[PDB]
RNA sequence: AAGCUCGUAUCAGUUUUAUGAGGUAAAGCGAAUGAUUAGAGGUUCCGGGGUCGAAAUGACCUUGACCUAUUCUCAAACUUUAAAUAUGUAAGAAGUCCUUGUUACUUAAUUGAACGUGGACAUUUGAAUGAAGAGCUUUUAGUGGGCCAUUUUUGGUAAGC
RNA sequence: GAGAACAGAAAUCUCCAGUAGAACAAAAGGGUAAAAGCCCCCUUGAUUUUGAUUUUCAGUGUGAAUACAAACCAUGAAAGU
RNA sequence: GGUUGCGGCCAUAUCUACCAGAAAGCACCGUUUCCCGUCCGAUCAACUGUAGUUAAGCUGGUAAGAGCCUGACCGAGUAGUGUAGUGGGUGACCAUACGCGAAACUCAGGUGCUGCAAUCU
């Protein structure tokens, strides 16, 4: 860097670090002061989040609560499941964002034995909905979004991980006017437009259309539908079929393995660097000043 | 090394900074809508100067941001004016190059008297790949030393493709 | 118009800067601090002697001033004004209020009347720095200015390489290895910590071991 | 003052034994100024208590000179007569507590052959009266009893 | 003339701590207070709404009321020749978990143990706090360790 | 002054132990802000003079500022550090542990929260020292010019101010 | 700081550095950085009822303030505020 | 052990300059029909995970590095301070007695620890 920038020691002296996961720039204390603390005269009583992230291309929900001693993960699920359940493409998309937060909710809830009570919508119409708390017995899951640091946008593929969890039978608590089919110029919902969504019908009819005016880009992207022979239209069913399968077995298979944490830990320090002693770090200053020194 | 450290052009912002609001500024906005295909975006003065005779907040000025190919048909053609010579200056520390000319006809676009004849401040901004590191939300981050764009790296970039002269020391 | 010094001795008040609540307040009777071949090197003057406080006062600018021109005074007439370097060691910082004057102790608050530098028992006020050769010279120079400070004051002779912090065998250790290096009128030392890089950029002379 | 109330010392010349802990030791140090301590030796703790010591017995400050006296009131502790009360002091025992302050403050005379020096209000150091003279507090106390 | 608002002499008192500025940790507000508890009390200057008084600073008192974002705490202070109680309602930020008490909880879980440890044996506890009691007898030895011989230092100058 | 309700009981212008609060003294200034003495080495397409000049975004001196590492000196309304004295709370029966009742509060939830029932452990039951006991109620006098000494300390040259 | 016609010490455009050296009606002190500052979007909680509390204190009043209860609303995807 | 998502303490985590990083991950990265936001699809939105890459991010190692953290009879029982005297001294001030006791300095050692969950030769 720069002669005339480049910093001096009392700058450094004084400077006050902020958090580490500030400076990772992967958390806003902001909000999740106000996501976390709870009413003081609701002592030991969990905040639950929904934590939805989203990697270039894996979708991450996990139930979340804290803890000072760190915070403290319910149940997670991920849409890299969803081969399990008959999705194999487009795993990154809001549909893909609907179905894990199904998942989501379906194995937490199967977990803690509101299985068979709450079931949440069934028939999925993309009607904008809560679920009800059922008179008499225990009240519904209570879980609040967490978005992290994505925008609010109306038609953002978080509140389709959202739209899942709540249509799987959460309470997580939301108005409608981030779904796609959001009417700007009126407080309208077009649940047609949102019911589309869930079965990734803009994926669908962007397929169709790249179809027969341009083949070329058609078989680039969307080249694995091409070769697992899916040609569109299907699409939904692909889906419809992945919220049977999801409903009916959520309970999280964890991967098979092979190789043990004594393996994996074994070949990782193969590729891991060691600090040097003082006196290994003592003999190269004075291997230094033997040489630059000595006049070579 | 060099796989995808390339060199591509950030953006080009030309810049019209005509001292004074009214009819004169909206035809200088004109010039660059018609130039750039988008619309154009004033600037109000930063404060008073009475000499220069401009009010705070008065609009002083129109510029506009352009990037992709569209950059580069503009560049090439401002070029053109500049006789592909540029010197050693123009060429900032961090990796960027400006250039002006006056009379934007000198880059097709007819004369008509109703529009007048206008100078325009050409800027352009280079990086690389992975830029976006330091424009993104989440984990904003700086571009590691070895992948910065320096003065000599772009003059360099710049001699080459274009085959232009910097002259000057 | 100045009062006798006499008002002023001692240290009654706590101390009262010019600073942006005070603000009208006369200049420094002395203003320089720094007489004699200044720019002389280390190396060239080792003796130092001291004008040195045995008690705790005020001293006016005034008599700061004064002292100031007479040691030099006669430091550079019998022995040369390049022969020594006189440093003045007291900057006076303290304002000094005045009541001046129908009405009686009524609002009473005083306005700046001029200077002092507060100063403790074996506070240095005046500091020197020549050749041996040239002691008596300093020595009755800094005699002579003590009549013009109230208080007692002693003069002593430093243990230390002129204005330096190094007893003169212990400069002479650092010198005649390589560790010394000259600098405007003051020294530059060699130090064990940091960057090997640019530590051997200062200092070449060192990284032998020998002469 | 305080302190002076608290180890019961509210007259000059009176004086008590202090168990010596941190707790104590602090106590006399707030009070160095105003007395003269030390350490007493078999004798002076058996000649102080067999001529100037007093049981509270119902307050009421009652003088030693039978033994059924003392067993009466601090039998209940083992100590049952005068040479029992000396050595729970001397030994500081298990029951000296109860044992000391039994006691009534001693009333000691002005010292017989005098102070010994020409100003007591400065340390036993610096050839004054107070503070810890330790086992110089023997002659004085002798002399004062 | 005089000045004596609310906040008045409080400079110093709400500052911040050096290095030690902007939102609070979380651990703050995850940590949970039930009446009875005892706290002491102290202000951070970032958080102005719920704010103790400047009296109450370094004080410590008990939980009597437990509040969506708060605590009730009653702090007994003396005015005149007598003690008035006093009721704050302070926000969980001015105040932390006293360990004016630990060392008594710690103290009993202990002092139950060695009880029980000796009942079940057959008793011989002794089990209050002691002062530091002054020493024992001992013998220093020589070997290795003969005494050095100091004496008082001549004047000297340095300077 | 009148008492009144009780009494080994509860009490304390004190210590100890444990655990807080504080920004004064000192200190610091090759640490921030603000002051302040001196050189040394840098940097100008860019503050001014001057030599060469047709000029130069020329070269060379020159003096300024600015920068780098040093240097002497300071703060009631400066400060990273930071005392001593003084200061909040705690040292148990109104305690600690087990069992599991009440509610309209609160929980996803007989979850919690608060108040409880039943059960277990006595004076080394939880530091020191002291305690002509402790608590409590009514009513009413005089007073509401004060002054002095050690220490801290403001104004003032100072004062038996 | 380094860069761009007219353009200059000062106009407008860009990149780098930047712990706050700014800004937040006002005195000054405290506070504050994905904010408490700047730009935009929606708004009337600057509302309704009546208590408790902190400072000043007599533990009166007044000013100002705090944390709840019972309403009705604002905003936000939401926790919340 | 690596890595990711959510974290606690908030520099032993920061800063400057170099270099090394397997596997997975993360990332950069391709696209503009659709929701959505822009002067600009750079950011923000969506779509693909296909076409490309470890260059950067990230992680780690290096440095008589700047900073920060820790320790010591390093400085210093120094400065300051509570208590004492019909102590010294014209005074300014200063010794002593019984206690409490720093900061700078100097030198040495260090440079993130760790919770939940998923994943990885
Ligand atoms: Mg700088
Ligand atoms: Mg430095
Ligand atoms: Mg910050
Ligand atoms: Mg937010
Ligand atoms: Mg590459
Ligand atoms: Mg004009
Ligand atoms: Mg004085
Ligand atoms: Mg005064
Ligand atoms: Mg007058
Ligand atoms: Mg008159
Ligand atoms: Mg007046
Ligand atoms: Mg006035
Ligand atoms: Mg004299
Ligand atoms: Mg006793
Ligand atoms: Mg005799
Ligand atoms: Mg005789
Ligand atoms: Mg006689
Ligand atoms: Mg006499
Ligand atoms: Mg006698
Ligand atoms: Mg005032
Ligand atoms: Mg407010
Ligand atoms: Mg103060
Ligand atoms: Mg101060
Ligand atoms: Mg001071
Ligand atoms: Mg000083
Ligand atoms: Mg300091
Ligand atoms: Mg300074
Ligand atoms: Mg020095
Ligand atoms: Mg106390
Ligand atoms: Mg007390
Ligand atoms: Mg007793
Ligand atoms: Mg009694
Ligand atoms: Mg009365
Ligand atoms: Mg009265
Ligand atoms: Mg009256
Ligand atoms: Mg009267
Ligand atoms: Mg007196
Ligand atoms: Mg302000
Ligand atoms: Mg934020
Ligand atoms: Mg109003
Ligand atoms: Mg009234
Ligand atoms: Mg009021
Ligand atoms: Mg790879
Ligand atoms: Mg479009
Ligand atoms: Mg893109
Ligand atoms: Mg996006
Ligand atoms: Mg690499
Ligand atoms: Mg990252
Ligand atoms: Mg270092
Ligand atoms: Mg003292
Ligand atoms: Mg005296």
């Amino acid at each position: 860097a720069f002669q005339k920038d480049a910093k001096s020691s009392a700058y450094s002296s004084r400077f006050q670090t902020p958090f580490r996961r500030r400076r990772e720039g992967k958390t806003d204390y902001y909000q999740r002061k106000r996501l976390v603390t709870q009413h003081k005269a609701k002592y030991n009583t969990p905040k639950y989040r929904l934590v939805v992230r989203f990697t270039n291309k894996d979708i991450i929900c996990q139930i979340i609560s804290s803890t000072i001693t760190g915070d403290v993960v319910l149940a997670a699920a991920y849409s890299h499941e969803l081969p399990r359940y008959g999705i194999t493409h487009g795993l990154t998309n809001w549909a893909a964002a609907y179905a894990t937060g199904l998942l989501i909710a379906r194995r937490t809830l199967q977990k803690l034995g509101l299985d068979e009570t709450y079931k949440g919508v069934e028939e999925v119409e993309g009607e904008y909905e809560l679920t009800e708390a059922v008179e008499d017995g225990p009240r519904p899951f209570k879980v609040f979004l967490d978005i992290g640091l994505q925008r609010t946008t109306t038609g953002a593929r978080v509140f389709g991980a959202l739209k899942g969890a709540s249509d799987g039978g959460l309470y997580v608590p939301h108005s409608e006017n981030r779904f796609p089919g959001w009417d700007f110029e009126t407080e309208e919902i077009d649940p047609e437009l949102l019911r589309s969504y869930i079965f990734g019908g803009h994926v669908s009819q962007y397929m169709e259309e790249l179809a027969d005016d341009d083949e070329e880009r058609f078989s680039e992207l969307f080249k694995g539908y091409l070769a697992d022979d899916i040609d569109a239209d299907s699409l939904e069913d692909i889906y419809t079929s992945a919220h049977e399968a999801i409903r009916a077995d959520p309970a999280f298979k964890p991967t098979e393995k092979k190789f043990t944490k004594e393996q994996y830990a074994a070949e990782s320090k193969k590729y891991r660097q060691t600090k040097l002693s003082k006196e290994e770090r003592a003999a190269r200053v004075a291997a230094k000043i033997a040489a630059l020194a000595g006049q070579q | 090394q060099n796989p995808m450290r390339d060199l591509k052009i950030e953006k080009l912002v030309l810049n019209i900074s005509v001292g004074e609001s009214g009819d004169r500024l909206t035809r200088a906005s004109k010039v660059l809508e018609q130039l750039s295909g988008q619309t154009p975006v004033q600037s109000k003065a930063r404060y008073t100067v009475r000499t220069f005779g401009i009010r705070r907040n008065e609009k002083i000025a129109v510029h506009v941001t352009v990037r992709g190919p569209k950059a580069e048909e503009i560049l090439e053609r401002g070029l053109k004016v500049k006789e592909y010579q540029l010197r050693d200056r123009n060429f900032s520390a961090t990796g960027n190059f400006g250039f002006g000319i006056d009379e934007h006809i000198d880059l097709g676009i007819k004369y008509d008297p109703s529009i007048g004849i206008f100078g325009m401040d050409f800027y352009v901004v280079m990086n690389r790949p992975g830029a976006r590191v330091t424009r993104r939300k989440r984990c904003k981050g700086t571009v590691g030393n070895s992948h910065k764009t320096t003065k000599e790296d772009t003059v360099s970039w710049f001699k080459q493709k274009y085959d232009a002269d910097v002259l000057d020391k | 118009a100045r009062r006798p010094a006499r008002c002023y001795r001692y240290q009654k008040n706590k101390p009262y800067p010019k600073s942006r609540y005070n603000r009208a307040v006369p200049d420094s009777k002395i203003r320089i601090y720094d007489l004699g071949k200044k720019k002389a090197t280390v190396d060239e003057f080792p003796l130092c002697v001291h004008l040195v406080s045995n008690e705790l006062e005020q001293l006016s600018s005034e008599a700061l001033e004064a002292a100031r021109i007479c040691a030099n005074k006669y430091m550079t007439t019998v022995s040369g004004r390049d022969a020594f370097h006189l440093r003045v060691r007291v900057h006076p910082f303290h304002v000094l209020r005045i009541n001046k004057m129908q009405q009686g102790m009524r609002g009473a608050w005083g306005k700046p009347h001029g200077l002092a530098a507060r100063v403790d028992i074996g506070q240095i006020i005046f500091s020197v720095r020549t050749k041996d050769s040239n002691k008596d010279v300093v020595v009755e120079g800094l005699r002579r200015a003590r009549y013009k400070f109230p208080g007692q004051q002693k003069i002593i002779l430093s243990k230390k390489w002129g204005f330096t912090n190094l007893d003169r065998p212990e400069y002479l250790k650092k010198r005649e290895a390589g560790e010394v290096k000259d600098d405007g009128a003051f020294v530059k030392f060699l130090s064990k910590k940091g960057s090997l890089e640019n530590n051997i950029r200062e200092f070449p002379e060192y990284f032998a071991a020998q002469a | 003052r305080k302190v002076l109330q608290l180890l019961r010392l509210t007259r000059i010349n009176s004086g008590t034994f202090v168990k010596v802990t941190k707790a104590t030791l602090e106590l006399l140090k707030l009070i160095e100024p105003y007395v003269a301590y030390g350490y007493p030796s078999y004798s002076t703790i058996r000649q102080l208590v067999y001529k100037r010591g007093f049981g509270k017995i119902n307050k009421q400050r009652v003088p030693l000179s039978d033994n059924a006296i003392i067993e009466a009131n601090l039998g209940k502790y083992g100590i049952l007569s005068i040479d029992d009360l000396i050595h729970e002091i001397i030994t500081v025992g298990p029951h000296f507590k109860q044992a000391n302050n039994f006691l009534w403050p001693f009333k000691l005379s002005n010292p017989s052959g005098g102070w010994g020096v020409p100003r007591k209000f400065k340390h036993f150091i610096q050839g004054g009266s107070f503070g810890n003279r330790e086992e110089f507090i023997n002659k004085l106390v002798k002399s004062m009893n | 003339g005089k000045s004596h608002g609310y906040r008045s002499r409080t400079r110093y008192m709400f500052q911040r701590d050096f290095r030690k500025h902007g939102a609070v940790h979380l651990s703050t507000y995850l940590k949970v207070y039930k009446v009875g508890d005892i706290v002491d009390i102290k202000a951070n200057g970032s958080i102005q709404k719920g704010m103790p008084h400047k009296f109450y600073q370094g004080k410590t008192g008990v939980v009597y009321n437990v509040t969506k974002s708060s605590v009730g705490v009653i702090i007994n202070k003396m005015v005149g020749n007598r003690y008035l109680e006093k009721r704050l309602n302070l926000r969980v930020e001015h105040i932390k978990h006293s360990k004016c008490r630990q060392e008594f909880l710690e103290r009993v879980k202990a002092n139950a143990a060695k009880r029980a440890e000796a009942k079940a044996q057959g008793v011989a506890v002794q089990l209050k706090r002691q002062p530091a009691q002054p020493r024992e007898s001992r013998i220093v030895s020589t070997e290795g360790n003969v005494p050095q011989t100091l004496a008082p230092v001549p004047y000297e100058t340095f300077i």
